[PDB]
């Protein structure tokens, strides 16, 4: 019963960790909405380059296609 | 809509070639029009099993050779 | 000179693709069919097999202008004398058609227009013999008779692929002038009768396996077709499939944008009557009655279609045959249902069976065919031979065996004593023989050196080894399903 | 004959010892158990672990992988 | 004008259409094109002396091709002509007549029930004809036979209600008919040219006529017959 | 319906070469191809990217993967085009 | 090298184009179909890889190119 | 709401372009197709610190096209409204 | 087609789409991380499902890595279209 | 029927239409049915005695 599309509408207005494929890095911030594309937002999104906070970006919006998997 | 007509190789072996030179062995179990590979798992390559049951997805799918005839 | 006549001459009528990749398409199995097309008296088979000639040649010499307007028919596969002046097909006059499907793709076929008349049956059954598919042909009018069902049975256990041209549609809108619903009723009692004769596979328009065809008019189609060409502007890629299977079979549009399975309010009829069958009664009830002008606009918007300014004069029959013509572009959706149908190859084993032995070591690569029946093509001796294994070129050597001497033979293996050349090969297309060096597996060629070498349906082969030989096998004599019993 | 559906569906019901290998990726496999399913081939992992690779047992919990790089799948 | 609306007007002239330029092809009066209804017309008109048989079966055993067979072998079918002879085993003990072997049969199969066949032609073999023909006053009728046991898009020629028009109730019948109004173009003959009588002859004689007559009737079947056969 | 596609199902039987976004060849007689071009080949080579030619009975590919595909010289002539 | 002002690629079908593609290679020979998804079909195609010098040179024949491993069309030359 | 609308209505200018690779082309915007094919006549090339390869007329693949530079007498918002 | 674009607009402003959209109402120079490695600073103009973006005011920042002298890399452009599968992560600055 | 025919004739094709939709759309008995295929018969010829 615990499918990821009802999950994610669940992990809305929380903090999530996003990474990526090619030329990529892990974040840490709290997730704003979703849609069936899975394009993300994030507030107080940290650039975790391989676990390691390059960067506060904060207010973001990442692209659905480069995403690779989400986790807390 | 077009079915990929693996009937004819459906219960054989077959050595799938997949991303990054990466092979599987396995009886046929079923597929859908994505050509995801349903297949008893096999050795991937000296050689070495993971996994009892397998679903390949299709796009990682590089070519599926006929191991039997 | 001579009477009883063929082609004769260098000039054969020049086809619209070329003879030279027929051959070359020729040259692989899997892309030959063999049609035999079969049915009773009077079907229109021949008529059928003239249409599909006709859309495939250029001009023909023989297409006289009477007949090229659609008042007599263009009977381009009863070259004899006799089968012209007695108004019968009476011997296997087919031809070697590279035909294109409604998909895109291009299958050299050997038809085979058998006779109908049920004393020549025995005519009909080397057609069985030979074909993988058979195009059984039917009268609506008279429907399924007997004789049909006989044939249906024969193919069954003949074990050939069955593909149902339910012909001569003209008749029961001219004729009897059915209305549109009675039509479809009409049809559906056909074409039960038909699933009931074939306890196997269910025949129906969809599948593609039914040919709604009038070779009068020089019309056939699918569903499929008729579909493709007239239902897919409207709606989208996908749905197409579901709208096909829609059509036929008793589901009402209810005057709304997803049809009901039982009975609608507003409107009457079927999806088949108000999607085809009525079109088809608009045509012919405006390809007569219309005022010209108001046709041609008619044609212009719905159809996509240009009528000629010789067409708006021409004659209300051939008139209208020239606007199906235009309408049912080609004898293309004819030969997709072949195609779809005779899909399965694995029957080939099969019919193998059924004609020699169930056996193996076959596809050794030593050349083998079934020689069908001695035939006078050109006027000279042929033998119409069709080829199972390897491949025979002109001026080769070949072992022939008489189906007399088959079981016998068969007995004595559990030596190759007669012998013959093949002088010259060709290929029957209706009144030429078109000459080739090749003869391919899996195909149906003329040859003239064996015809001497035996009695009636021989065999042929070739081993390269004894033990090969050993690992061959004999077809049997062909059961010509009617048993002469009127003795002169 | 069973569709890579209804394979993931025995996949869904028994939530059974999975291994998920990566699209446009040799260095990382996962380990997990399968716990959702999309139309799409998007399925959320409960008990997900990050295994490199046979040229250790690397920290990962539950995740929602994006199932359009998935590669690899056997509980 | 009514019924006969369209031909009323010219249907007596000296030629037809002198003008009506688009009906012919002018003054020369050599060819015509007529529209549907006034063919319709002339149809209708035509009743008592048009070739009025559709079913073309209905010459069996009484063609041209017949006739030829029957003076080949005097085996003269008694409805049609008899000719001077083409020329001047077997045993009863063997054969057994079960079958009283009919002239009829002579001719339809020449070659086997006729032994010792000279200058024979062959005959035609047909199928049988279901032209109903409607009587007056409606359209697409099961009448003299039996009937069966059992996106936003409209389907073809849409916006087109009535499926028949005033005219192909008729028209249909046009198209079943024979040679001479079958079509709706042709080029001019002589009047000379034109055989009204000869499709009275040609078709059986109808009931029962005296005698005399039905010896008129062979008798044009001979010359007829006659005139087929030496082509000149 | 992609012409290049009927082209292609059309020169089913025909001995037709096909290299990949891997840029390994192959060389065969084709079987099979649908609206995405998922081949089938018999006798088939198969040439690795470096050069490595291995000779085997069949093999069946995804459209995706494929980069080109030597068609004869029959299909030159007819009935495609027109 | 000259062209008329094309408006789009089928008006300017059978000439001498050079396809450029994106594993390295350019295939050059006049065109015959195209497609929706830029399928193309060489009439002469020629095999050109660039190796890492000189131009490496091959000849194909009849030809289908897929469209998604296409970079770009250039007209080479004219058609005849 | 489609760019595509903006693209199309995008007509007759001389425009740089990047790609996936990166290389640059100056051209007349002859056309643009629905899904993104620049059909340009006119056209000029140069590499991504290499030297020039001028052209008579190129059609370049949609999804191959990264950036296109526009040119400076440029009203966007009169285009974008309908 | 009018109402996919309704409910385009409307999934819009309730779902993530509505952060760049309204750095497009607020007309900001917003930050973009690239596929091939551009921090592209610019004006967003146009924006649409697949995420194409015109830009006005642009500024591309990157860095022509070789040779062992890092030359840190960057470019004015007055107007330019952004295809939507370079984008990684769009973000409008404070 | 040849009497209905005679007079009251637009009734009596109804007559017969009603009867045919009856005969092969429905789920008819088959005694019913015979009786029917009996009627159509003799409408064939009329009424002959
Ligand atoms: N009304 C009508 N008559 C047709 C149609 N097709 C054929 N016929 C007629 O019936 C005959 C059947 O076609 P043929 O090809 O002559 O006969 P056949 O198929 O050779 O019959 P066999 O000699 O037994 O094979 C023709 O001679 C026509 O007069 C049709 O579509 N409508």
């Amino acid at each position: 019963p615990v499918n990821p599309k009802p999950f994610l509408k669940g992990l809305v207005n929380h903090r999530v960790g996003v990474k990526l494929k090619f030329n990529s890095t892990e974040y840490r911030g709290t997730l704003v909405s979703t849609d069936n594309y899975f394009n993300l937002q994030l507030n107080e999104a940290e650039e975790f380059v391989a676990g390691v906070s390059h960067g506060t970006l904060g207010e973001i919006f990442i692209r659905c296609n480069n995403v690779l998997y989400i986790r807390e | 809509v077009s079915t990929p007509e693996l009937k004819k190789y459906m219960d054989k072996k077959i050595l799938l070639n997949i991303n990054g030179s990466r092979k599987v062995a396995g009886i046929l179990r079923g597929y859908d029009i994505f050509l995801n590979v349903v297949l008893d798992d096999a050795m991937e390559i000296n050689n070495h099993q993971l996994g009892l049951q397998t679903v390949i997805r299709g796009n990682s799918i590089i070519s599926l050779e006929a191991l039997d005839a | 000179e001579h009477t009883i006549f063929t082609q004769l001459k260098k000039n054969i009528p020049k086809t619209r693709y070329n003879r030279d990749y027929m051959l070359s398409m020729a040259n692989i199995p899997e892309r030959i069919i063999n049609v035999g097309v079969i049915g009773p008296l009077h079907s229109g088979k021949t008529s059928l097999m003239d249409l599909l000639v006709i859309d495939s040649h250029k001009r023909i010499p023989d297409m006289s202008k009477n007949v090229e307007l659609g008042w007599k028919p263009l009977r381009y596969l009863d070259n004899l004398k006799q089968e012209i002046d007695r108004g019968l097909s009476i011997k296997l006059n087919g031809s070697t058609l590279l035909c294109t499907d409604l998909e895109s793709k291009s299958r050299m076929i050997n038809f085979l227009d058998a006779p109908g008349h049920v004393n020549f049956m025995d005519e009909t059954a080397v057609a069985l013999a030979a074909s993988d598919l058979v195009l059984i042909v039917i009268d609506v009018v008279e429907g399924v008779t007997f004789v049909v069902e006989q044939l249906i049975k024969q193919s069954i256990k003949n074990n050939v692929a069955m593909c149902f041209v339910i012909n001569k549609l003209d008749r029961l809108i001219l004729d009897l002038k059915l209305p549109p619903m009675d039509a479809y009723l009409k049809l559906n009692h056909i074409i039960a009768n038909i699933n009931s004769f074939t306890k196997g596979n269910v025949f129906s328009p969809i599948d593609n396996n039914i040919i709604f065809a009038s070779t009068k008019l020089g019309f056939t189609f699918t569903i499929k077709e008729f579909v493709s060409y007239y239902y897919a502007h409207s709606i989208p890629s996908s749905k197409i499939d579901d709208f096909t299977t829609r059509l036929w079979g008793s589901v009402y549009y209810h005057k709304g944008n997803f049809r009901t399975k039982p009975f609608e309010n507003v409107e009457k009829y079927p999806t088949f009557v108000e999607f085809i069958l009525i079109p088809l009664y608009k045509i012919f009830s405006y390809a007569l009655s219309m005022e010209k002008d108001k046709l041609k606009n008619l044609l212009r918007s719905n159809f996509r279609v240009n009528l000629s300014q010789e067409a708006l004069q021409y004659d209300p029959q051939p008139f209208l045959k020239h606007v199906l013509q235009l309408i049912f572009r080609q004898q293309t959706g004819l030969v997709d249902a072949i195609t779809r149908c005779y899909q399965p190859f694995e029957l080939f084993d099969n019919k193998t069976a059924h004609l020699s032995i169930p056996g193996k070591s076959t596809p050794e690569g030593t050349l083998w065919a079934h020689v069908l029946k001695t035939v006078d093509y050109g006027g000279a001796e042929w033998s119409l031979v069709r080829i199972y294994s390897g491949l025979l070129k002109r001026g080769d050597t070949v072992r022939i065996l008489d189906t007399s001497q088959s079981e016998s033979r068969q007995k004595r293996q559990l030596d190759e004593t007669p012998s013959c050349e093949v002088e010259e090969i060709g290929l029957l297309g209706g009144r030429y023989v078109y000459p080739v060096h090749e003869a391919h597996k899996g195909q149906i060629v003329l040859i003239k050196g064996i015809s001497s070498a035996y009695i009636k349906s021989a065999t042929l082969y070739s081993v390269k080894s004894k033990e090969d030989m050993k690992q061959l096998k004999f077809f049997k004599p062909l059961d010509y399903i009617t048993e002469a019993v009127f003795k002169i | 004959m069973v569709p890579p559906i209804n394979c993931i569906f025995n996949f869904l019901q028994q939530q059974t010892p999975v291994t998920i290998w990566l699209f446009e990726q040799i260095g990382i496999r996962i380990k997990g158990k399968i716990v959702g399913f999309d139309e799409f081939m998007n399925v959320v992992i409960d008990e997900a672990v990050e295994i490199p690779v046979n040229s250790k047992g690397t920290p990962l919990g539950k995740i929602l992988l994006k199932g359009d790089n998935i590669t690899l799948i056997t509980s | 004008s009514q019924d006969d609306e369209y031909v009323k007007d010219w249907l007596y002239d000296s030629r037809p259409l002198e003008e009506d330029s688009k009906k012919v092809n002018g003054t020369s009066y050599k060819k015509w094109s007529f529209d549907l209804p006034e063919m319709s017309n002339l149809y209708r008109l035509s009743t008592p002396l048009r070739d009025e048989v559709t079913d073309k079966n209905y010459y069996y055993l009484f063609d041209k091709k017949s006739f030829f067979n029957g003076k080949a072998l005097n085996n003269a079918i008694p409805g049609g002509p008899k000719f001077e002879p083409l020329y001047p085993f077997n045993s009863i003990d063997r054969v057994i007549f079960r079958v009283p072997i009919r002239s009829e049969y002579k001719v339809a199969f020449p070659h086997l029930y006729n032994s010792r066949p000279r200058s024979v032609r062959i005959p035609w073999y047909n199928n049988p004809v279901s032209c109903i023909i409607q009587n007056d006053e409606e359209y697409d009728t099961p009448a003299l036979f039996f009937d069966p046991s059992l996106e936003d898009f409209a389907p073809l020629l849409a916006e087109e209600e009535e499926l028949i028009l005033p005219n192909t109730k008729d028209a249909m019948s046009l198209y079943h008919s024979p040679f001479p109004f079958n079509r709706t173009k042709g080029k001019m003959v002589r009047a000379q040219d034109v055989a009204l009588a000869k499709k009275w002859f040609l078709q059986h004689p109808d009931e029962e006529y005296p005698v005399k007559v039905k010896v008129s009737y062979q008798k044009l079947l001979k010359n007829y017959v006659l005139n087929e056969l030496h082509p000149t | 319906n992609g012409i290049p596609v009927k082209l292609l199902n059309e020169a089913q039987g025909h001995i037709v070469s096909l290299e990949l976004t891997t840029g390994a060849t192959y060389r065969g007689k084709l079987v099979e191809s649908e609206d995405s071009m998922n081949v089938q080949l018999r006798d088939v080579i198969a040439t690795e990217p470096q050069g490595a030619v291995t000779h085997m009975d069949q093999i069946f590919v995804r459209g995706s993967q494929i980069k080109f595909i030597v068609v004869p010289d029959l299909l030159k002539n007819a009935p495609l085009f027109k | 090298i000259q062209v008329a002002h094309s408006s789009r690629l089928a008006n300017l079908i059978d000439y001498k184009l050079r396809v450029l593609t994106q594993d390295g290679r350019v295939y050059i020979g006049q065109l015959m179909a195209f497609d929706k998804h830029m399928n193309l079909v060489l009439n002469e195609c020629i095999e050109e890889r660039v190796p890492k010098i000189k131009v490496e040179k091959r000849v194909l024949g009849l030809t289908i190119l897929r469209g998604e491993q296409i970079l770009s069309t250039v007209v080479e030359d004219k058609p005849l | 709401m489609k760019l595509v609308n903006f693209l199309k209505k995008l007509r007759n200018e001389q425009v740089t372009i990047e790609l996936k690779n990166g290389t640059t082309v100056w051209g007349t915007l002859q056309s643009v197709s629905p899904q993104m094919n620049a059909i340009l006549t006119d056209v000029k090339l140069t590499l991504p610190s290499d030297n020039i390869a001028s052209l008579q007329y190129i059609n370049i693949r949609g999804n191959t096209i990264r950036q296109i530079i526009l040119p400076d007498s440029l009203n966007l918002d009169s285009l974008l409204v309908d | 087609r009018a109402e996919l674009e309704e409910l385009e607009e409307f999934e819009f402003k309730h779902g993530p789409m509505s952060l760049i959209n309204d750095a497009m109402v607020t007309r900001t120079p917003v930050i973009i991380s690239l596929r091939n490695n551009h921090k592209i600073i610019a004006r967003v103009k146009a924006f649409d499902r697949h995420c194409n973006m015109v830009l006005e005011n642009v500024k591309e920042l990157w860095t022509e890595k070789k040779g062992k002298n890092v030359i840190n890399r960057e470019r004015f452009i007055s107007k330019l279209f952004l295809r939507g599968d370079s984008v990684i992560v769009v973000l409008k600055t404070p | 029927g040849w009497k209905l025919a005679l007079v009251s004739k637009k009734t009596h094709d109804m007559i017969w239409e009603k009867l045919r939709y009856i005969l092969q759309t429905q789920e008819l008995s088959s005694t019913l049915r015979e009786s029917l295929e009996t009627l159509f018969e003799i409408r064939q010829k009329d009424y002959k005695s």
